[PDB]
């Protein structure tokens, strides 16, 4: 699920 | 120094496969479920076909195909083979189907059916994909739930490896520049530096049975992503899940050490969860685990698996 991939830089 | 990669990429016709239905929509494509029936072999081979978005940038299919790349180097029952590759107006990448789809979202329908001996040996089949996963000498770097496929409830593989890195025999550690990622199922020195091992995917693993002993819980719900790195700093784990033992537990906590080389190596887990798959009430404690049961075209007959389709 998207929420789970946060932006790392 | 390394071993030549002599894995075979094999190129489908668009004539050789009929799309059924659609599993599911996305931005960058269509992903169907269909049967691919080689030519003149009298065999038909339920797949899920990848056709990508009409307007594919160059980026995203130089990205999808090193996730080809990677699928096609890779043998193991517990690991989503591809079948191969059509080289359409749109690329389609083309797996074995798993019809029950993803792990996280079977135990999240079926919590009520699902007992002690199907998670147990899941635990062990995921174990031994990810322990074939280190002898290919190569880090998932996204295990998690959502990226095991069921193909029947008895029979699980890992897959999704669109960040699936590959070590150099020199090559110890993995380092990336940032994209997006999955903080909740990190490693501590992923998320701080970038870092991933073969351990780092054990920390992962972790969260992973996790998922699972939760039926499908959200790790770290409630709490920011942002926030993660200082609380796994402070100490802080994911609680115990209401059926586990403590046995099964500490072997989660374990997953979550700091020194990455005190955690568990995959082959010591398939160990593990496999000694405890022989006696399942005694490690995990489920309300009614002992009567549980766990389990389309009419051109059935010459069906065969993928997992029986071998070139």
């Amino acid at each position: 699920d998207e929420e789970d991939y946060y932006e790392i830089p | 120094g390394e071993a030549p990669n002599q894995a075979l990429l094999r190129i489908l016709k668009e004539t050789e496969f009929k799309k059924i239905k659609v599993l599911g929509s996305g931005a960058f494509g269509t992903v169907y479920k269909g049967l691919w029936i080689p030519e003149g072999e009298k065999v038909k081979i339920p797949v899920a076909i990848k056709e990508l978005r009409e307007a594919t940038s160059p980026k995203a299919n130089k990205e999808i195909l090193d996730e080809a790349y990677v699928m096609a180097s890779v043998d193991n029952p517990h690991v989503c083979r591809l079948l191969g590759i059509c080289l359409t107006s749109t690329v389609q990448l083309i797996t074995q189907l798993m019809p029950f789809g993803c792990l996280l979202d079977y135990v999240r329908e079926h919590k009520d059916n699902i007992g002690s001996q199907y998670l147990l040996n899941w635990c062990v089949q995921i174990a031994k994909g990810m322990n074939y996963l280190e002898d290919r000498r190569l880090v998932h770097r996204d295990l998690a739930a959502r990226n095991v496929l069921v193909k029947t409830p008895q029979h699980v593989k890992i897959t999704d490896f669109g960040r699936a890195k590959l070590l150099g025999a020199e090559e110890k550690e993995y380092h990336a520049e940032g994209g997006k990622v999955p903080i909740k199922w990190m490693a501590l020195e992923s998320i701080l530096h970038r870092i991933y091992t073969h351990q780092s995917d054990v920390w992962s693993y972790g969260v992973t049975v996790w998922e699972l002993m939760t039926f499908g819980s959200k790790p770290y719900d409630g709490i920011p992503a942002s926030e993660i790195s200082s609380i796994l700093e402070k100490g802080e784990r994911l609680p115990q899940p209401p059926i586990c033992t403590i046995d099964v537990y500490m072997i989660m906590v374990k997953c979550w050490m700091i020194d990455a080389d005190s955690r568990p190596k995959f082959r010591e887990l398939i160990i593990e969860f496999s000694k405890m798959a022989r006696d399942p009430q005694r490690y995990l404690v489920i309300q009614g685990d002992e009567r549980m049961h766990l389990p389309d075209e009419e051109d059935m007959d010459d069906v065969v698996d993928a997992d029986e389709y071998l070139i």
